[PDB]
């Protein structure tokens, strides 16, 4: 963002960001096991705060 | 002596049956919100 060609830009990444990937593995964005939710509570005391 | 007797008695039936029916769920209700300190656990973390 700022005063730049996305041509210019996407160049470079061309030039720096290198190394082809081979495998499908390689390209396969992994999903994430999900996260459950949990109704419930955590206390942590200290009366000297 | 006591003319009531036979609906007293069916009273006495209809008594149990709810009163059955109740103090179950009623202790189930009972059960469910102190499940809360039932399960409850605590640790004590001094800043050793
Ligand atoms: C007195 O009669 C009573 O009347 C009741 C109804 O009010 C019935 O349920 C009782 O069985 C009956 O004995």
């Amino acid at each position: 963002a700022g005063g730049i060609s996305h041509k210019e830009l996407v160049d470079a990444a061309r030039q720096h960001f290198s190394g082809v990937s081979f495998t499908y593995k390689e390209d396969a964005v992994p999903i994430l096991p999900r996260c459950r939710f949990t109704g419930s509570e955590i206390r942590a005391r200290d009366d000297a705060l | 002596a006591e003319p009531e007797h036979d609906q007293r008695k069916r009273m006495g039936l209809k008594m149990l049956l709810i009163s059955a029916l109740l103090t179950s769920l009623l202790y189930y209700m009972k059960r469910h919100k102190w499940s809360v300190l039932k399960s409850r656990k605590m640790a004590y973390r001094p800043p050793k």
